[PDB]
């Protein structure tokens, strides 16, 4: 009945001494032949991987084949290549030589550079990480090397501050009995520091460089496996071989702190690191727009094919009742009728395929790459202290930006800053340090009191009660110059003085605070050898002796101390959680009500506390307990929980002194952020690697739970959804027939419950555990399961068992406003963010450092990575990439939605301006015999979406906005009008080809009312092609570049000179074209010659152009008009009203002194440290 | 200062200076007002100019019982080659035709607009180089050799089917005299740049056009070679009057081309009222897709024919705006701050 711990971080059951053999030294004994793998040809490379990192997809030479398959995922390229296919059919091709490859070359070759490009950044950006210069033994001494050159056999050297290159094996360091401290935040989030035991052997032989430049030994570790924490193996170094555990490995992405150098042996390398193994399966991400636009080419070809088909028949059918009667239209042929229809099919076809035409993947990449290039100018999401320009790095992914559903964020280093900084205290009563708090200078200003009466303070606390000073120099109280001794005695820091000055070496951040705290208030804490430690209490030096340190431990939440004053008294320091000490003291305390009442406030701000007691020893009392723990102490299998017996026994009549508080240091904006994205609909999740109680007090300092908001910890999710599943299925007691599961009655409409789970709850809850070995019979065989259609082992239907318990768990946590889950191995963020991707879908960003959230930034839609700091993991498999987490507001809520609305405004126009212009030959047909004859010129098809219309729509698609971002930011509920498909769903885009075809209709069949009888003047040409052909075509050029201007709501020069300079080029090229100049030196090139300036002449045809205009655009500023002040749209009344407004600056606190239904009792205990640093009550690893 | 942060101009950060414009109500309403207004009034001058003008056709087809020319209506053989059974037809006049007086022919059921049909030219050759005139294109494909081989001159379908009626018009001065021929101007009929750019005809050879059109051989269909087209060097060839205005394509099946205009020196005004005969020479066979002719005499004015519908247009549109400029005012009305 192992249930689940909370506190493991269940590294196995994730997983879907055998022969790996490194034998560090002489690498050409890792070249033999049967140790590396066979391909297919020659190109065998190896088993143990080189070191080197790739992140960049286009090698040399396979950028031609991958780059062409992704390139038609694309519908409308396989349109294009089918209709080049075509066109190549002697039998129809009414063209001249292949012109018609050409452009598709080129409309395919303007992707791939854009691709390639965005390939060279990543590839020179991984390049850092390859040249990092650690130091290795090629033959002799120590040499400077790359990275890149490490190969698995190699003895290595490191020194403090430096990353580790590879998994190695300690073997030797510059410490004490050769331990080393090491920091992980990089791999699970924590923030304290472990250490790693060398092991013994070594500590005793190698010590040296020239002993290094000598070793035989062997390893038999496993086959990388993924699992971070047990790496079982031996070592064959000499004469009986001694096994290995976890405590002797150190892993890559961790650093080295606290000690000068150390050596090691390379066990694993580049892509078989037990960090790489978690980041897995980059994909190939596509936005939301494309799976639309691949139906809209599909129903465009679907209507194309029926409208040629029925054109066809219209012809066959003509040509035998009028068609074969026609002296005039004769031919040398003998086609029956039903060819004619057929080869006029074809003819169709090739007409009417201008719809999506050629130039459509060559302006969405204009426009995206110039948004992407926005974003990474903007000066107002440059970080000036770490000097990051906050780049983007796919420039694909950038619509997607203004549709979000989800965020997911890492804590520790995404919305953290890794500060501690002791804020206040609380001693006998009365809190210390509100902002004065005194008599003397309460009402001066409220600036820093000095410290300027020690040798210590060295300037680096900032505290602003003169009244705690005042006092503690006037020496009016002994109460605190006991409590602020107790900090200084109460730890496992270690000091190493560099030179005069003393700097702290301590292994955990909630106990460098206090050490420093004590050491600037006086009572500075000096050399702690092995037995005693010496304290200056106010300049005047002293040294006690330990008699004891009751260790920290995870199930204790306390830690204690026994010494022995130079006046030969005994006394017992102790501090720890509130709940556990309140079950301690001794039952007189008179200030435990004052205190507590004074937790609260603590508690009620967003900081982590402490209590402390003191305990009188004596010196007789002591002695039958120093020797039954000394009876207790040295054994076999109790070591961890004898002792724990033993020391639980003078945990009684433990008096007060008070309690502390100390305050993470989030950024500079997390919150503001995170109520401006909760009012744009957006839900964040939480999901760290680190402890619980530390992913509490940033829950409430970051405002995503607060006052009365319920917590319901996974214990309480669990009952829950079993008692909601299990009964009212059919089941539950008393059968109901109905068991309707339809009404989500998991929690009544309160609303603020929160949801804090961790890793081994999240497995219990998703029904996922690993089976032992001695659960499943056998293999699969007709032995074991019999011949009635495998009964037993091929019927798992886990699937019916689960994929209810997964649904059901994410209906949960849809209506809770936030969920927390910590303590979660790498995968298992991936596994939630694609549980909440595939039900209720929806498009998910994930943000944060660290290469533990590699795995969820490439899972999710979008994948953003903090940079500026060291450690680059997550950057370089992200899409985009700030240095602060307040800048996520720009990203979203200013680029994002208005990239969305100019590319929604672009597709509504483009497929607007291409029906109006081809679908006129349809309504021709009907007037010239079914004969697939074209009504425009035949120069203006070739230059209509090239020239004529094709630079106003980039300019509007680059250049609009709706409304200015310094009121974009202040109104985050516009975003919504994005987020739920309003601006261009597959609705919408039947109403835009409705305008085309009502444009088209109205543009031929006015023309043609007009041109049915004369309209010479005094030349008398009457109603003639050619004159038809110039009044359609330039009634249409300046429609479809009006309709543009009732579009554009950003109008800078730029726009009007496009829109004028299109139609203007168009005119006056057109008059070029058709003149007496080039007729000659170019005979057979120009169809229309001399009749521009022939038809353009007279005022009939004017009044023609004037009233299709008219007619097809006045109706639509009447639909405007009449669309606006009866259903005014939310950006609409901003832009209105935006005259006379009031200005805004707001968020303080929240502040909530107190409330009348006082009900929490939590306590905001957290310490961020781990057990077994007892190490100097075996020696003293000081010097 | 700083070694990345960006320029910081006007375009890179998202800030040029533009006009915002909204769409307010003190702009559409002055809008669908002034603009159906205008409509109404240019609507109004287009219908009446419209209809000033005086029409008069027969169609001469001889396909029914009724008709003059209906004796010579011809069968399935051909047979232009016997007598053109010339045709009359006779009518009177009660009043004036004050201003210049056109005279068009008019064929119906006629598709000059196919796709086929009307790529089947050499524009190069017509033209006129010197070089081009011996090697026509392949597009002129049933009309491109001869039975002897020969290169043909026009080179097109659209040349060899041409029109090859004509007329003549008579007047009778006293009641009894005998008619008498009024002149008829069959000059410059077509664009000027047609007969001076787009066709020239190639230049002579020894001095005379006969001599250099050698080997062309004429089009099938017809009875004269290209350059006998009329007898006067300024009128024959490719820039013949009738055979550029017939090359000029129409647009609709049912068309109608310009042959004559009445403004010579005896009578410059319209044609005075009396009686009128005019002789016809029925040449071009028509009947045998269902097809008709018809001879129209008319004036013109400012806008040019005598179409009714784009007047019309011009009216039910200016309605429409000034209605929907009311229903606007109205709704605009009733919504405020609602
Ligand atoms: C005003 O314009 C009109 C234009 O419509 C003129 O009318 C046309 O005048 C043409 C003469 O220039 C005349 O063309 C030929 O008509 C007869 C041809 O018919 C013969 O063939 C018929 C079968 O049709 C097929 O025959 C050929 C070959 O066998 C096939 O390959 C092909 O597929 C055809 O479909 C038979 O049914 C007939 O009975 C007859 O046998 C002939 O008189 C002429 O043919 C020429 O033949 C040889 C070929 O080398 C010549 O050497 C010879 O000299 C003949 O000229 C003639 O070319 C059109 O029929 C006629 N009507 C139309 C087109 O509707 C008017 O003449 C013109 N009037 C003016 C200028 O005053
Ligand atoms: C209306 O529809 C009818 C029938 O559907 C059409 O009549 C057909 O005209 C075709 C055009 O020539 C005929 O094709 C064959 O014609 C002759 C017949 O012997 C044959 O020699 C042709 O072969 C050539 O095209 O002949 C030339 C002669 O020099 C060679 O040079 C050339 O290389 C080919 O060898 C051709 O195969 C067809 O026979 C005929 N239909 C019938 C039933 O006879 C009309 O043209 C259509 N249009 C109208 C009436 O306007
Ligand atoms: C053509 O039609 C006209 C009238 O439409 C006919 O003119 C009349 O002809 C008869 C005898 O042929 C005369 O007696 C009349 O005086 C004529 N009418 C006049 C002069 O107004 C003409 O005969 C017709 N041509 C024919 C039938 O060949
Ligand atoms: C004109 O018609 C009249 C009526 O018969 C007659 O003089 C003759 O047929 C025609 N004359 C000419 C020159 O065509
Ligand atoms: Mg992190």
């Amino acid at each position: 009945d192992s249930q689940p711990n909370d506190e493991v971080v269940p590294y196995s059951d994730d997983e879907t001494e055998c022969t790996w053999q490194v034998k560090a030294n002489d690498r050409k004994y890792h070249e033999q032949p049967h140790f590396m793998n066979t391909k297919f040809l020659c190109i065998k490379e190896s088993k143990y991987a080189n070191n080197a990192i790739k992140t960049y997809k286009y090698n040399a030479f396979t950028f031609i084949p991958m780059n062409l398959f992704e390139q038609f995922k694309r519908a409308a390229n396989l349109y294009f290549l089918a209709l080049l296919i075509l066109q190549a059919v002697p039998q129809i091709s009414t063209l001249a030589w292949y012109t018609t490859l050409v452009p598709l070359l080129v409309v395919l070759g303007v992707t791939a550079i854009k691709d390639l490009v965005d390939d060279v950044a990543r590839h020179k950006m991984d390049k850092e990480i390859n040249n990092r210069t650690c130091e290795v033994i090629k033959d002799g001494r120590f040499k400077v090397a790359k990275w890149k050159e490490i190969q698995v056999g190699d003895v290595i050297r490191l020194k403090k501050n430096d990353f580790v290159p590879a998994d190695i094996l300690l073997l030797s360091s510059s410490e004490p009995n050769s331990l080393c401290y090491v920091e992980t935040a990089e791999l699970d989030g924590e923030t304290n520091l472990k250490f790693k035991m060398s092991l013994e052997i070594t500590d005793q032989y190698l010590q040296r460089e020239d002993t290094l430049a000598t070793f035989d030994g062997f390893i038999e570790c496993e086959e990388p496996n993924n699992r971070l924490d047990k790496f079982t193996g031996t070592l064959f170094w000499r004469n009986t071989s001694f096994p290995l555990d976890a405590d002797k490995i150190l892993l890559r992405g961790c650093v080295i702190r606290n000690t000068d150098f150390c050596h090691g042996l390379v066990i694993f390398a580049g892509a078989d690191t037990k960090i790489m193994k978690n980041s897995g399966k980059t994909r190939f991400k596509r936005t939301k727009i494309d799976y639309l636009m691949n139906y809209m080419v599909y129903t465009i070809f679907v209507v194309l094919i029926l409208l040629s088909a029925g054109l066809a028949i219209g012809h066959a059918y003509w040509e035998a009742q009028v068609g074969n009667s026609s002296w005039y239209l004769y031919d040398g042929e003998d086609d029956t009728p039903s060819y004619r229809g057929f080869l006029i099919f074809w003819g169709y076809i090739i007409v009417l395929n201008t719809m999506v035409p050629i130039s459509l993947y060559v302006s969405v990449e204009v426009i995206r790459l110039g948004q992407s290039h926005f974003i990474n100018w903007d000066l107002q999401m440059y970080y000036a202290e770490k000097d990051t320009p906050a780049k983007a790095r796919t420039t694909t992914l950038n619509e997607q930006l203004g549709q979000i559903h989800y965020i997911f964020s890492d804590k520790t280093g995404t919305l953290t800053q890794n500060i501690m900084t002791f804020k206040k205290c609380c001693i006998n009563g009365q809190i210390y340090g509100d902002h004065r708090d005194a008599s003397q200078h309460n009402h001066n200003k409220i600036e820093q009191v000095d410290f300027s009466w020690n040798t210590y303070a060295d300037g680096k606390l900032a505290f602003y009660d003169h009244y705690l000073i005042e006092q503690i120099q006037s020496g009016k109280e002994p109460e605190v110059r006991q409590f602020f001794f107790l900090l200084a005695v109460c730890h496992t820091v270690m000091v190493d003085r560099t030179d005069g000055q003393l700097n702290y070496q301590a292994a955990s951040p909630d106990e460098g605070a206090l050490v420093n705290a004590a050491r600037n208030f006086g009572f500075a804490f000096l050399a702690r050898t092995q037995n005693t430690i010496t304290i200056s209490e106010l300049g005047t030096e002293r040294t006690y002796n330990v008699l004891a340190i009751l260790d920290f431990n995870s199930d204790r939440k306390r830690m204690s101390i026994i010494v022995r004053t130079p006046e030969g008294n005994i006394k017992l320091y102790c501090k720890g959680a509130d709940t556990v000490i309140y079950e301690r003291l001794h039952r007189m305390n008179p200030t435990k009500q004052e205190t507590q009442d004074a937790l609260d406030i603590f508690a009620n701000e967003t900081l982590r506390t402490l209590c402390l007691c003191y305990k009188e020893i004596e010196e007789k009392e002591f002695t039958e307990w120093n020797k039954k723990f000394m009876a207790a102490s040295v054994a076999s299998t109790n070591r961890d929980e004898a002792l724990d017996k033993v020391y639980e026994e003078i945990e009684k009549d433990l008096i007060l002194l008070g309690a502390t508080a100390i305050e993470d240091k989030l950024q500079d904006g997390v919150p503001e952020t995170i109520s401006k994205l909760a009012k744009a609909d957006i839900k964040i999740w939480v999901l760290t690697g680190d402890k619980k109680e530390t992913a509490e007090n940033i829950g409430f300092a970051c405002e995503l739970l607060t006052e009365d908001t319920t917590i319901c910890y996974g214990e309480d999710i669990n009952s829950l959804l079993h008692a909601r599943m299990e009964n009212q299925r059919n089941r539950g007691g008393v059968y109901a027939k109905f068991a309707p599961p339809v009404q989500e009655s998991f929690f009544p409409p309160g609303g603020n419950r929160a949801l804090i789970i961790t890793g081994s709850w999240l497995n219990e809850i998703l029904l996922e555990k690993k089976t032992k070995r001695n659960k499943i019979l056998k293999l699969k065989f007709p032995r074991t399961e019999e011949e009635r259609r495998m009964r037993t082992q091929s019927k798992r239907r886990l699937e019916a068992k689960k994929e209810q318990r997964q649904k059901n768990f994410v209906d949960l946590a849809c209506e809770c406003s936030a969920v927390i889950c910590c303590r979660v191995t790498p995968k298992q963020k991936a596994m939630v963010v694609d549980l909440v991707k595939r039900y209720k879908k929806a498009i998910t960003l994930a943000i944060g450092d660290g290469a533990n959230d590699v795995n969820m930034i490439k899972t999710a839609h979008i994948g953003v990575g903090i940079s500026g700091q060291e450690g680059m993991q997550a950057v370089m498999s992200s899409d985009y990439s700030f240095a602060q987490f307040r800048y996520l507001q720009r990203l979203l809520l200013v680029h994002g939605r208005w990239s969305y609305i100019r590319m929604c405004k672009f597709l509504r126009y483009f497929f607007y301006k291409n029906f109006a212009f081809t679908l006129v030959h349809f309504w021709y047909s009907f007037f010239n015999g079914y004969s697939a004859q074209t009504a425009y010129e035949d120069w203006f098809i070739t230059l209509y979406n090239v020239l004529y219309t094709s630079l106003p729509v980039l300019l509007m698609g680059l250049l609009d906005q709706d409304v200015s971002d310094k009121l974009s930011l202040r109104f985050p509920g516009l975003y919504i009008v994005g987020q739920r498909d309003l601006l261009f769903n597959y609705k919408r885009f039947f109403v835009s080809l409705l305008h085309g075809v009502l444009t088209s209709m109205i543009l031929f069949f006015i023309p043609l009312g007009a041109y049915l009888q004369t309209v010479g003047q005094d030349g008398e040409a009457p109603s003639d092609y050619q004159s038809f052909a110039v009044t359609i075509a330039s009634a249409l050029v300046i429609t479809v570049n009006f309709q543009i201007g009732l579009d554009t709501s950003y109008w800078t020069f730029v726009n009007a000179f496009s829109i004028f300079g299109s139609i203007a080029l168009y005119f006056g090229i057109m008059f070029d074209f058709h003149s007496a100049g080039i007729h000659v030196l170019f005979p057979s090139a120009f169809q229309f010659t001399g009749t521009a300036s022939n038809a353009l002449r007279q005022p009939y045809i004017w009044l023609t152009i004037i009233l299709a205009v008219a007619v097809c655009l006045l109706p639509v500023v009447a639909i405007r008009f009449l669309s606006m002040t009866i259903w005014p749209s939310e950006s609409d009344k901003i832009q209105k009203h935006r005259k006379r407004l009031k200005a805004e600056e707001q968020w303080q606190r929240r502040q909530q002194v107190f409330r009348r239904g006082v009900s929490t009792r939590r306590s905001a205990y957290a310490f961020s440290h781990q057990r077994g640093y007892a190490d100097l009550i075996s020696s003293g690893r000081s010097i | 200062r700083g070694a990345h942060q960006p320029d910081n101009t006007a375009f890179t950060q998202q800030r040029l200076p533009a006009w915002q414009p909204l769409l307010s109500a003190s702009i559409a309403l002055p809008l669908f007002f002034c603009a159906g207004l205008a409509f109404i009034g240019l609507g109004l001058g287009l219908y009446y100019s419209s209809n000033g003008i005086k029409e008069l056709e027969y169609d001469y087809t001889g396909d029914p019982g009724t008709g003059n020319c209906s004796v010579c209506a011809a069968a399935g053989q051909g047979r232009a080659l016997p007598p053109p059974c010339s045709c009359a037809w006779y009518f009177s006049l009660p009043e004036l035709f004050q201003g210049p007086v056109y005279l068009y022919y008019e064929l119906t059921n006629f598709y000059q607009n196919n796709r086929r049909y009307g790529v089947s030219r050499d524009d190069a050759q017509l033209s006129g180089l010197p070089s081009a005139l011996r090697h026509p294109v392949n597009e002129c494909a049933p009309y491109q050799r001869s039975a002897a081989g020969l290169p043909i001159a026009p080179c097109g379908a659209i040349a060899n089917s041409l029109f090859n009626d004509s007329f003549s018009l008579w007047h009778q001065r006293q009641p009894g005299g005998p008619y008498v021929e009024v002149p008829l101007d069959r000059s410059g009929i077509a664009w000027w740049t047609d007969y001076h750019v787009k066709f020239r005809n190639p230049p002579l050879v020894n001095g005379s056009l006969a001599l250099a059109f050698q080997g062309t051989a004429p089009p099938p269909n017809w009875r004269r070679p290209v350059y006998e087209l009329s007898p006067d060097p300024n009128n024959t060839g490719f820039i013949n009057q009738d055979f550029v205005v017939w090359m000029r394509t129409a647009a609709l099946p049912t068309f109608r081309k310009l042959y004559a205009r009445i403004r010579q020196g005896n009578y410059s005004a319209g044609l005075p009222r009396g009686a009128y005969r005019v002789n016809i020479t029925y040449n071009y066979p028509v009947r045998a897709f269902g097809g008709h002719k018809l001879l129209i005499f008319s004036s013109i004015s400012w806008m040019g024919g005598k179409n009714p519908f784009l007047g019309i247009a011009y009216l039910v549109v200016g309605s429409l705006c000034i209605l929907t400029g009311f229903v606007m005012l109205v709704v605009y009305i009733r919504y405020q701050d609602q």
